[PDB]
RNA sequence: CUUCUUGGCGUAACGUUGUGUAGUUAAA
RNA sequence: UUCGUUGACUGUGUUUACCACGGGGAAUUAGAACAGAAUAUCAAGAAAAA
RNA sequence: GUUACUAAACAGGCCAGGCCGACAAGAAAAAAAAAAAAAAAAAAA
């Protein structure tokens, strides 16, 4: 109930489901950056742009920051299908 | 990369082990894998092993059901892992299966609540081909495939054929059972007189849970008005066992909740479908166990929602329509539920129809008919016009159209052969709009507006 | 559940007046359908002391933690921490070194419940016909708990309702039953408890906690007013 | 003093493009007529005071309040707020995902994101107050608790208290003040909107009806008079029947002539809708 | 000040199914078909329809599917649309004394041009479905 | 019975 | 007027009163499609418009036009949709889900979209029944 | 499972033709 | 969101509302085809036993 | 089936012929809140 609920330890797995991730909604190039992405790839929120990480976290009041992060779309890991999570499991094992 | 699958003279099939665990690691995650292990150490060829010692050279399908058994045996219920091994059994099940396999295959899919048509197609070819079963195992087929909503023209005869010389012999409990399934199959899925023996089995003999599945079957057959001196009897001999039994056992006993569920919607479907017909002529001990049942809340399983109802959902708030979602009445959930309205939005999903039909199925009828009683008008949304539609514009329109149609209070005609023109699926001038972008007169909210 | 009039008292006229109408009211009734209007009040205090749960605790302190080690913290310059105003309490650690009471049970939260007789319940008050129910709670207030007593009413809209019918001889009179409206108070720390006007209905009054609320109350005014009390286990 | 004759302020000058002077682009028709399409007034066009301290710097003071109280607590009042407009009937509990069993969502504001996809960063972007009015807001019911308390912390100089250990328990209580302390009655405005209305209440059909005892009979009846049925039919229901004739003048005749039968406009608008409360079922 | 006018300039009509709006408020078609009008109660204006038609003999007995009507809806104002339709696209009708013969020539080359010459020779009519 | 023609069946393939 | 209430009700499923318009609407099916013809009490005065009405329906009886069309391919699991105007087929998918393709009859041809709907059925249920699994391969060996 | 958008805005819409500038000719 | 972008494209097809003619130009169709380039938007995510 | 065009008189008066490479084109998205109070920043996205 309320207690245990309080009381959560989350387990590893639940962790894991709970990893950030960026989804990328199309290809672009970084102007400034000069990154190169492709529709549909999934990266690490920690490593995928620091710049753009800026803005997710709270240390940042420009949303230009990172050229593309419009183009950017963050999911957390439990949330993505079987199919991506097996295709980019490698690249998101922290 | 990819597993290989390999046949014998004789008919067997088996994978390396080896390849399994990759295949397995690969299809899943390492990284998924080492998280429900607690090691990071943990490498692709220990994958296999390291599930089995979770749940407890080739493999085959005996192994699988083995893996299955101690998956139910664990309460281990993870769907990514069990597709992947459902479907590596359903490869290996052709020509190396025997009966109490194929029975026990069946069981674990009943138990772990999965769908697997292919599985299940596959059972039926390989039990084609092996009878030309005890009546346990025919009833356990048979509920096996009403789980699994498959009315397979073929098998469902052979069971049935089986089963009938045992009819007039079947224990009270196993009538029950039978029936249940029956009525989840739908009364047409088996001969005219099975439903009448079992029936009459019921009568001449069991537990609250057989009572309470009895009970529900009446009510999915829709004999609850013809078989009145039955359900009487039904709920006279139930409500005893219910004042008995304490009150924690509904909430926290394993099976409490189910069955507090499955009493609450007997209830709700005698209170709103044969109020003056039954309900008010039940005895007082039955109307008592009702409500005491119903003072207390029902408690329900968390569920992720479906992207077709969210996406009903987004486009209803665009359409600035006030809903809500997945609300509750009594024991029944409704997708959808409008605010300003008395309308209750069905997305239904393959789940709801029967295998490659067009048929809902007993229980969303059921369902369907109490919240019709209930004074809602439903809206049904089927996955595959959903998927047709696939687009924003087309499935505003629709929504638009299909809202007017339910709720109109003149022109009441069949529902059905009315007239559907949406976007980019049938032939139109791009420029013909039934729904103006963001357009409303006096802004007045399609919650609103007076049809 | 069980309101009858020997477990509710004998030889009274104001407080039977409220549940049965037995000795009629000098006043107009308000009915509804046949059922007598009635408003209830139902006040809580609130906790006298905060908790803070660990995760709220743990993520905070590891903020200010990493901030600290990565230097992108607030400034908090000097020039704007220190102008001489005369609530300023700020210096630099480097300076420095150069059952009817309100207290019980402080950690959770309470609520007022009345005892008409021998049964225990929410302060209640009939309806006058043509007054708004803001009216009738301040008359319950005024009259039944405290001539001094005002707590503070979180809206003008009930949080529940409940219904009750009469028996056969108590309806035949010409009122079916009573129907109540509970709404919600918060009393205001530091002031006054209660404190019973001379002649009014209630005997008795307490501050109960939500697990000691079924200890006294009927499983029934329980089941009515749950949904609307605070969630604390 | 707190009473006053106050002065109606003159009305702000909304700006024009530069063109068509010749025509009425001021129709009462609504956003976006097919036919009667509204024409657009450019923001650089609208005329707006020089920046200085009363405007400028009052949104740097309540900018820096906001970055000390953390914008956290914004994105928290702005989820509760539309997770509370949506969650007003028991809803089951909903897991982010598929499989975790043990994660649950927080809110239907779960199901609204999923649907809309909305985005992350925009959540981010609005918490950081980037316009005018959501300083102004802000500079208002910026309190985190303002549901319950209002306006009331707008100059309170502990209120950053709230923000900073207003949680669990707490939040809970500002949810369950603000549901009984929100307005639930009809909004009465001319300005458009494009977003789902708030609630408005139904009315149930029946009044009250007040009865005073009668010792005569020993029995409760009617306060109020008999009248003939055909009377008291007329006074609840209505005017009965489908036509009737208008209301008879309350005034005493004028004694000039006036042509009272001509109607106002030659050619009278269209009706408008009821916006006030509906039945109860 | 158009709400105290009284001549039927000032007051437009609107578009419905199988009909645009053009740059100037012009309602045009968009489809091989036959006019319908409608009245809609609850804004009070005119509503202009086309109902998909191919091109054949208009008798006395259809005529009634153009009568104007009353809607309280433009969705309402579709379904009255589907409902008096003689057929739809993808399974057709057998049309009733089509025309056969080449159309009227181009306005430059002759004003008064003869509807369905006899001397001329029939010609496929492959438009008037689209 | 003969059927309509679609849009398909139109085009110059 | 005065007129007894007996007048609006209507003796069969395919006679409506529509009281927007106070007119008798006559429901008919018509080249595989639904149509309703109204006969207006401005036109026909108050009896003789419902007397209309109900000759008009006795008339359609005789031709036949209150039967309903029924479309049929005779494969299971194939069948024609209204809303979206297509063959909708339905099969399982690579997943093992039970996932359903809808050809457009507007865009393929009314025949020419229950053809492609069986033909992908037929291909789908061909992929099925062999039981392989994604990235599956079989291999017999003596 | 055909295809979710698009060749300005303009309730005063720019002066037609000509001259001049400019464009086109492995063809016309 | 403080979000992109430049279709305010290059061409083939003489058919079309209006009509003295001219200025298809108070400002009409996807001439629903064809040959290039560009911009924005995908879809799916079903199944929580006793 | 179907009622809609239509301002002649040195009649009673109107005219500013202009803006925009973009918070002015514009995909996707978003968009203006009753009364009262606070603030005196002409403020929806
Ligand atoms: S991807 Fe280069 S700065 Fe963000
Ligand atoms: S901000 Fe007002 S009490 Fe917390």
């Amino acid at each position: 109930s309320l207690a245990a609920a309080e009381q959560w330890e989350p387990s590893p797995l639940t962790l894991k489901q709970h990893q950030q991730v960026v989804v990328w909604k199309k290809d672009r190039t970084c102007i400034l950056c000069k990154k190169e992405v492709q529709g549909g790839n999934v990266e690490k929120v920690e490593t995928a742009c620091e710049k753009a990480w800026r803005f997710l976290s709270g240390y940042s009041r420009s949303a230009h920051v990172c050229p593309i992060l419009p183009q950017m779309r963050i999911l957390r890991y439990g949330e993505l299908p079987l199919r991506d999570r097996a295709k980019f499991d490698a690249k998101l094992r922290r | 990369s990819e597993l290989v699958v390999y046949e014998r003279r004789d008919g067997k099939r088996w994978v390396h082990r080896h390849q399994l665990s990759l295949y397995l690691s690969h299809a899943v995650g390492l990284g998924y894998f080492r998280a429900q292990f607690e090691d990071s150490s943990v490498t692709p060829a220990a994958v296999f092993d390291c599930l089995s010692h979770l749940v407890r050279e080739r493999v085959t399908a005996q192994d699988l059901s083995e893996f299955m058994k101690n998956c139910v045996a664990s309460r281990y219920r993870d769907v990514d892992v069990l597709d992947v091994v459902t479907d590596v059994l359903s490869a290996l099940l052709i020509g190396s299966a025997d009966l109490p396999l194929l029975v026990d295959i069946a069981s674990s899919c009943i138990a772990l609540s999965l769908l697997r048509p292919k599985l299940f197609t596959a059972i039926a070819s390989r039990l084609l081909v092996l009878l030309p079963l005890s009546p346990r195992q025919a009833v356990r087929l048979v509920e096996s495939f009403s789980q699994q909503r498959f009315r397979h023209p073929d098998v469902l005869p052979l069971l049935f054929l089986s089963l009938s010389p045992s009819l007039p012999f079947l224990s009270p409990r196993l009538a029950c059972r039978l029936l249940h399934a029956v009525a989840g199959l739908g009364a047409c899925a088996a001969p005219a007189e099975t439903v009448q023996l079992l029936l009459s089995r019921v009568a001449s003999g069991l537990a609250l849970a057989d009572l309470t599945k009895a009970t529900h079957a009446l009510l999915l057959l829709e004999i609850e008005l013809e078989q009145k001196p039955l359900l009487e009897s039904l709920l006279t001999a139930m409500a005893p066992e219910i004042f008995d039994r304490p009150v924690e056992f509904w909430s926290s006993s394993p099976a409490g909740p189910s069955l507090h569920r499955r009493l609450l919607l007997i209830r709700t479907a005698l209170r709103h479908l044969h109020r003056d017909t039954i309900y008010n002529s039940l005895p007082t001990m039955v109307r008592q166990a009702f409500r005491r049942l119903h003072r207390i809340e029902i408690t329900s399983p968390p569920r992720s929602p479906t992207h077709f109802v969210t996406r009903m959902s987004a486009l209803l708030t665009r359409l600035r329509i006030a809903h809500f979602c997945y609300a509750i009445r009594g024991p029944l959930v409704f997708d959808v539920l409008e605010r300003d309205r008395p309308i209750v939005w069905q997305c239904n999903t393959a789940d709801r129809f029967y295998v490659n039909s067009a048929e809902k199925t007993t229980a969303v009828k059921l369902q369907e008919r109490i919240t019709q009683a209930m004074g809602l008008k439903v809206g049904n949304c089927e996955y595959w016009q959903w998927m047709k539609m696939k687009r924003k514009r087309t499935r505003l329109e629709y929504i638009r159209m299909q809202r007017y149609y339910i709720l109109k209070d003149r022109r009441q005609h069949d529902p059905d052969f009315e007239g559907w023109t949406l976007p980019l699926v049938h032939h139109m001038h791009r420029r013909n709009r039934l729904h103006y972008d963001y357009y409303f007169p006096n802004y007045t909210p399609l919650s609103r507006v007076e049809y | 559940c069980g309101p009858g009039s020997s477990r509710f008292f004998s030889g009274t006229s104001r407080r039977l007046s409220l549940f049965f109408s037995d000795p009629p009211p000098a006043y107009a009734l308000s009915l509804h359908a046949g059922y007598k209007i009635q408003a209830a009040l139902c006040v809580d205090r609130l906790p006298l002391v905060y908790r803070e749960p660990r995760y709220e605790k743990r993520w905070r302190e590891f903020k200010e933690q990493w901030e600290a080690q990565t230097k992108n913290g607030l400034t908090l310059a000097d020039e704007i921490t220190f102008m001489k105003f005369p609530f300023h309490f700020f210096e630099t650690e480097e300076a420095q070194k150069k059952l009817r009471s309100l207290e019980r049970e402080p950690e959770r939260t309470l609520y007022l419940i009345v005892r008409y007789g021998d049964s225990w319940q929410f302060p209640l008050e009939d309806r006058i016909h043509g007054q708004s129910m803001r009216s009738t709670l301040k008359r319950l207030c005024s009259e039944q708990l405290g001539s001094s007593y005002a707590p503070f009413l979180l809206g003008y809209s009930p949080f529940s309702y409940a219904k009750r019918t009469y028996p056969k001889k108590t309806k035949e009179a010409g009122i079916l039953g009573r129907k109540i409206f509970y709404y919600r108070a918060h009393h205001i720390p530091g002031s006054e408890n209660l404190k019973l006007p001379e002649g009014s209905p209630v005997s008795d009054f307490a501050w109960v906690t939500l697990q000691e609320l079924p200890a006294y109350i009927s499983p029934r005014k329980l089941a009515a007013v749950s949904a609307g009390l605070l969630l604390e286990e | 003093p707190f009473k006053i004759f106050k002065a109606s302020p003159p009305p702000a000058p909304t700006g024009r493009k530069p063109t068509g002077y010749r025509g009425n682009h001021w129709h009462k028709k609504v956003l976006y007529d097919p036919v009667y399409p509204t024409t657009k007034v450019p923001a650089a066009l609208v005329p707006r005071y020089p920046i200085d301290w009363r405007n400028g710097g009052r949104a740097l003071l309540i900018a820096a309040l906001s970055k000390l109280e953390g914008a956290s607590a914004l994105q928290r009042r702005i989820f509760l707020r539309e997770n509370s407009r949506e969650s007003q009937v028991p809803q089951t509990p909903l897991s982010p995902f598929q499989t975790g069993s043990s994660a649950s969502g927080g809110g239907a504001y779960l199901v609204s994101s999923l649907g809309r996809k909305r985005s992350y960063v925009g959540r981010i972007a609005v918490s950081l107050m980037p316009r005018h009015r959501q300083i102004a807001d802000y500079q208002r019911v910026g309190g985190f608790c303002s549901p319950r308390c209002f306006s009331e912390c707008s100059k309170e100089l502990r209120r950053c208290l709230c923000a900073w250990r207003c949680t669990g328990f707490h939040e809970h209580v500002v949810q369950m003040d603000g549901m009984l302390g929100e307005y639930k009655g009809e909004v009465k405005t001319e300005k458009p909107l494009f977003s789902v209305l708030r609630r408005q209440a139904r009315r149930n059909a029946d009044p009250s009806e007040g009865v005073a005892f009668c010792a005569e009979s020993a029995k409760f009846k009617s306060v109020r008079r008999a009248q003939h049925p055909a009377f008291e039919a007329f006074d609840r229901q209505g005017p009965d029947g489908p036509s009737q004739k208008p209301a008879p003048r309350k005034e005493p005749p004028l004694p000039f002539y006036s042509a009272s039968h001509v109607p106002n406009v030659p050619r009278p608008p269209p009706p408008q809708p009821y916006t006030g409360p509906l039945k109860v079922r | 000040n158009v709400e105290t006018k009284r001549r039927n300039r000032h007051f437009k009509l609107y578009p419905g199914e199988n009909v645009k709006v053009s740059k100037v408020t012009n309602l045009v078609a968009l489809c091989h078909g036959r006019v319908k009008f409608t009245h809609d109660v609850s804004r009070d204006v005119l509503v202009v329809n086309v109902l998909p038609e191919r091109r054949e003999e208009l008798l006395r007995e259809d005529l009634w599917r153009y009568r104007t009507e009353h809607v309280r809806s433009m969705e309402e104002n579709r379904h009255i649309c589907f409902l008096r339709r003689k057929a739809v696209r993808m399974f057709g009708k057998e049309l009733v004394n089509p025309p056969t013969k080449p159309p009227l020539r181009p306005f430059y080359f002759t004003k008064y041009d003869s509807w369905e010459n006899p001397a001329l020779p029939d010609v496929p009519q492959l438009d008037d479905d689209m | 019975r003969a059927f309509p023609r679609g849009c398909e069946l139109k085009d110059p393939a | 007027v005065s007129i007894h209430p007996s007048y609006f009700e209507s003796p069969h499923p395919f006679v409506i009163w529509e009281p927007l318009n106070e007119a008798w609407e006559v429901y008919f099916y018509e080249n595989l499609k639904k149509s309703a013809k109204p006969f207006p009490v401005k036109k026909f005065g108050i009896a003789r418009a419902k007397r209309e009405a109900l000759l008009f329906l006795e008339q359609m009886k005789l031709e036949g036009k209150l039967e309903k069309p029924t479309f049929s391919s005779g494969v299971d699991g194939v069948t024609f949709d209204q809303v979206t105007g297509s063959w909708i087929c339905r099969f399982v998918d690579e997943e093992g889900r039970c996932v359903s393709r809808g050809f457009g009859a507007d865009f393929h041809g009314f025949e020419e979209a229950r053809k492609l709907a069986i033909e992908r059925q037929a291909e789908m249920k061909k992929v099925e029944a062999s039981g392989l699994g994604p990235r599956m391969r079989l291999v017999k060996e003596k």
